């Protein structure tokens, strides 16, 4: 166990479905520029995570 | 331009020389005085410098007479109010640079006479001082050594001429013969 | 004290002696009127003695003794003298101001060596170049871009937080209109695009130098332009205005009709096409970094987030309506196309298709 | 009402807070957590008060009551046990310990703690940071009240302030009593004028404020200027430069005051030139040495100008005159014309004195730079009419 510190990046798992907490880049167009939905992915072998 | 005096007697040589010298040939803009047209942007009102620069140096030495001999009562009611203000304008015309080798002869004499030129007195630095009339010997002191370091200044850069001409015609006969001859 | 007082000493050859006693007698004059309150007269020789010692020719060929000199230090006190206190102490004595930033534009210009120098004072002439716009002319602004014109060392060498200066002021000319186009014959349109422009223009001058954008410096402006939504137009940022296209039809029905000498659809159209042309130079460069690393990858993701494609396709196909034979210079202009298709061949290319069009 | 201001009002007399206890007897005993305790602001007079419509609002002591008055001290929100209240002779064990107490407000009648509303405001974000401070029951967490004391020799300046401004306000309203009326014979006024206590205070102030002598050594002489530029900061500040001009005009608008002091009556004509000169020498006092107090004089030099009167007290304005001219380089920019003409129209009523010509030398060359506008003039001014 390793204490968090400010400016570090963390990983977030699901606990239901084991699954990986990360950014979409297809998203739904409200201020569709600056519009990118939040979402799980299955495997954590991505820059989102 | 020479950095030691041209010296007499071969090997016994490098006497300093008296500071104060004009034969340093610097870049200065002229003074450009304006006559007293009185009207009632412009320059500065004329006075005949001449008359000035004999009569400060005239009461110098009739000041340091005075002071030499000592009197109960002085000139201006105190030693330093006789001293000061001369001392002052003395300063002033020899930072503007009207005085010629021959003013700044014996005014530097005056100031000490016991080293000076040559193949009683009393100097100004002897006589005890009442204060604040020093701090004018010292400006002229920084003054003469300002002199010194501009006569050093202008003999380094003479040199500098010489040797650079003389070893761009040395490297000039380097490249020329040899090299190009291409013995290979 | 001969080894601290031999870098003063310089050398001069002879037949050039009198103009030499020109400059020295310019600056003598310059040095005396340092002491002298100011006033009319005094700015009026001041102007005058700097005109006489541009046209000197000395300044031609030797920089080194104007180095030397120190010139450059004593009108950088002149304008400190000048320019300190508010905002309506600044248009007091709104003249000679320019002379100062034209010399000091033009001693960059000179050499090299020289821009090393006045770069030391990019801080300070960052900060005294918001309130010191005032009227058109030379400003310090100019003088800071000269300092980092070409250079790839002196830019991404020392840039380290003025860019966040640079576009804070940015936002806050973004939010409310200046005053002074508000009090004679404006619509009291917010977000005048007269403020901010001459910034962007300081922006495109440090991204890209020589024919390349630097990396570091591409990347630092982005993040810092991209934290702040208020910097791009409120087209791009509110959901009111769409794109480009709206925007600039926008402009050019204000310039049809006389209300809703500055032209502000004119004004308008050259703010976004400066924003679009600093875009299209922040973009990565040749497509080497891409080939190989994300980071490219990710920052062309995003430029390509801000503006959609389409939009530069329909901006190129809006008619400018050429009067030939011409007209006025402050309309539609065809020197910001140039600007739309540098977007174009940066962030987008082209493949095939959209050739045809 | 009271507030919550960061920045240069540490410094000042405006944030000074004085704990009262209950008991008269063993007063100064050591601060026990939960006790009730008043707080006073000494230069005002007022006390913290809870009230009903207004929260925490400073009030008059008569007004006061005790349940609203009274506050506390405790280290914890949470309720403790019902029974702090004991009686102690000696100083016992200290219960609050200096910069780590983090103590809370607690007012004990209502129970209902004063943290602060924090607002919030889209309005005034720009501006500095202010916060009305009333009651909430929750609270926030971050409110921090460690204490640190550090009043010193300056807590006492505070005392007199306070007392200072009372009296000159009670003569000012004397004054505001009388001008009205035109004077006959009898009683000009019930309440009458408290003209020895001026004095006496006039005085004392001179007094406390006497530049630092030239014989002391150099630190001894540098510690006394900070010491008394300290102190004529705080005095400035807190608000008495005005009040001395508003204690001289009154009297000034009287002219000769031969028969139009007795308008007061008696009692005034002996002491009316007494108290201008003592209040021009006061007021002399506190502007010198400071920069600040100085260039605040911008506003009011046709203030001192336009008086130049004839009999109350000459050489005292003209003693002002030199300190702002020589001390802040802000007056003479804006100088003008006629204020040359006044200044060389004192030399030809008032006869020769060498003061107005240093007045009329410190117009020019003042610092550094010279002012050319002001050579010009003086030397225009300065006829070839030999006279």
């Amino acid at each position: 166990h390793r204490t968090l510190l400010y400016g570090h990046a963390i990983l977030l798992r699901h606990a239901h479905s084991r699954m990986y907490l990360s950014c979409l880049t297809t998203s739904r167009s409200m201020t569709d520029k600056l519009a990118f939905d939040v979402g799980l992915q299955e495997d954590a072998t991505g820059e989102a995570c | 331009i020479t950095l030691f005096p041209p010296g007499r007697k071969g090997g016994n040589a490098r006497r300093h020389g008296l500071p104060g010298v004009g034969v340093t040939t610097s870049l200065r803009p002229p003074h450009h005085f304006s006559p007293p047209c009185f009207v009632a942007a412009r320059l500065s009102p004329a006075i005949p410098l001449e008359a000035l620069r004999d009569k400060a140096l005239r009461m110098l030495g009739e000041a340091v007479r005075d002071g030499g001999q000592h009197a109960r009562d002085p000139v201006g009611g105190s030693v330093e109010f006789q001293f000061v203000p001369v001392l002052k304008l003395v300063s002033t015309l020899l930072v503007m640079g009207i005085f010629g080798d021959e003013d700044v002869k014996q005014i530097l004499k005056m100031i000490e006479p016991e080293v000076f030129t040559e193949e009683l007195e009393e100097g100004l630095l002897q006589m005890k001082l009442p204060e604040s009339v020093k701090l004018q010997m010292c400006n002229l002191l920084e003054y003469f050594c300002d002199q010194e370091l501009q006569h050093r200044v202008e003999s380094l850069a003479a040199f500098a001429e010489r040797y650079v001409d003389k070893l761009q015609a040395n490297q000039r006969s380097r490249y020329a013969l040899l090299m190009r001859a291409f013995t290979m | 004290e001969l080894l601290r007082a031999l870098p003063r000493a310089y050398t001069i050859s002879p037949s050039s002696v009198e103009d030499t006693m020109s400059l020295l007698e310019c600056l003598g004059q310059i040095r005396s009127l340092l002491i002298v309150q100011m006033g009319p007269q005094e700015e009026n020789l001041m102007i005058q003695s700097i005109g006489n010692i541009m046209n000197n020719k000395v300044f031609y060929q030797h920089p080194n003794l104007m180095r030397a000199l120190g010139m450059h230090e004593t009108v950088m006190e002149v304008m400190v003298n000048v320019l300190g206190g508010g905002e309506t102490k600044e248009i007091r004595f709104p003249k000679m101001v320019t002379s100062c930033c034209r010399f000091l534009c033009y001693f960059c210009r000179i050499s090299r060596q020289n821009q090393r120098s006045m770069f030391d004072h990019l801080s300070y002439l960052l900060e005294n170049s918001g309130i010191g716009l005032g009227m058109q002319g030379s400003t310090p602004l100019d003088v800071a871009a000269a300092s980092v014109i070409d250079n790839n060392e002196l830019a991404l060498a020392l840039q380290e937080q003025d860019l966040e200066k640079v576009v804070s002021y940015l936002a806050g000319c973004g939010l409310q209109s200046c005053p002074m186009l508000l009090a004679k014959g404006y619509p009291d349109i917010g977000w005048n695009p007269c403020g901010g422009e001459r910034y962007l223009d300081f922006l495109r001058f440090a991204v890209f130098v020589n024919g390349e954008s630097v990396e570091e410096n591409a990347n630092v402006v982005v993040r810092l332009l991209i934290r702040k939504p208020e910097c791009f137009g409120p087209a791009l940022r509110g959901e009111g205005g769409s794109g480009l296209l709206a925007a600039i039809e926008e402009a050019i029905r204000i310039s049809e009709d006389p209300a809703r000498r500055v032209h502000l659809g004119h004004a308008i159209m050259s703010f976004y096409a400066a924003l679009i042309d600093l875009l299209g130079r922040c973009a990565p460069e040749m497509h080497l970094i891409q080939a190989g690393k994300g980071e490219a990858l990710r920052i062309r993701a995003i430029l390509r987030s801000l503006v959609p494609l389409d939009d530069l396709v329909g901006i190129i196909s809006l008619p400018l309506q050429i009067p030939t034979l011409x007209x006025x210079x402050x309309x539609x202009x065809x020197x910001x196309x140039x600007x739309x298709x540098x977007x174009x061949x940066x962030x987008x290319x082209x493949x095939x298709x959209x050739x045809x069009x | 009402l009271v507030y919550y201001e960061g920045g240069a009002v540490c410094t000042h007399a405006r944030s000074l807070w004085r704990l009262e206890p209950l008991r008269i007897s063993w007063s100064g005993s050591h601060l026990r957590w939960g006790q009730p305790l008043r707080i006073r602001h000494v230069t005002t007079g007022r006390y913290l008060a809870l009230t009903e419509d207004q929260g925490l609002v400073v009030v008059d002591a008569c007004k006061a009551h005790t349940k609203a008055t009274s506050f506390c001290f405790r280290v914890s929100k949470e309720k403790l046990d019902t029974a702090p209240k004991r009686d102690v002779e000696g100083m016992g064990p200290p219960e609050i310990k200096y910069g780590e107490s983090l103590c809370f407000v607690q007012h004990v009648a209502s129970g209902l703690w004063l943290t602060y509303a924090a607002p919030d405001p889209k309005a005034l974000r720009l501006g500095v940071l202010k916060k009305k401070a009333i009651l909430h029951q929750e609270g926030h967490m971050d409110d921090a009240l460690f204490l640190t004391r550090c009043q010193q020799e300056e807590s006492q300046a505070a005392r007199m302030i306070h007392s200072t401004a009372g009296l000159y306000n009670q003569f000012i309203k004397g004054l505001d009593s009388f001008s009205g009326k035109p004077r006959g014979s009898g009683p000009p006024a019930g309440p009458a004028l408290p003209i020895e206590a001026v004095i006496l205070s006039l005085q004392d102030l001179i007094g406390y404020f006497e530049p630092p002598s030239e014989e002391l050594q150099h630190e001894e002489k540098q510690s006394k200027l900070r010491s008394l530029r300290n102190r004529q900061s705080l005095f400035q500040e807190e608000g008495m430069l005005s009040l001395v001009l508003n204690c001289i005009d009154r009297l000034n608008v009287y002219t000769t005051a031969a028969h139009f002091a007795e308008y007061a009556g008696e009692e005034a004509a002996e002491s009316w030139k007494e108290i201008v000169n003592l209040l021009y020498e006061l007021l002399a006092s506190l502007i010198r040495g400071n920069r600040a107090n100085c260039a605040l004089f911008s506003t009011n030099l046709d203030w001192v100008v336009s008086k130049l009167d004839r009999l109350e007290a000459s050489s005292g304005i003209l003693e002002v005159l030199y300190c702002v001219l020589i001390e802040s380089p802000e007056v003479l920019n804006i100088i003008q014309e006629n204020h040359i003409k006044s200044i060389i129209s004192l030399l030809d009523k008032h006869g020769r004195n060498h003061k107005v010509l240093d007045v009329l030398c410190s117009l020019c060359v003042c610092n550094g730079v010279a002012v050319r506008s002001n050579q010009d003039l003086i030397t225009e001014n300065l006829l070839p009419g030999r006279e």
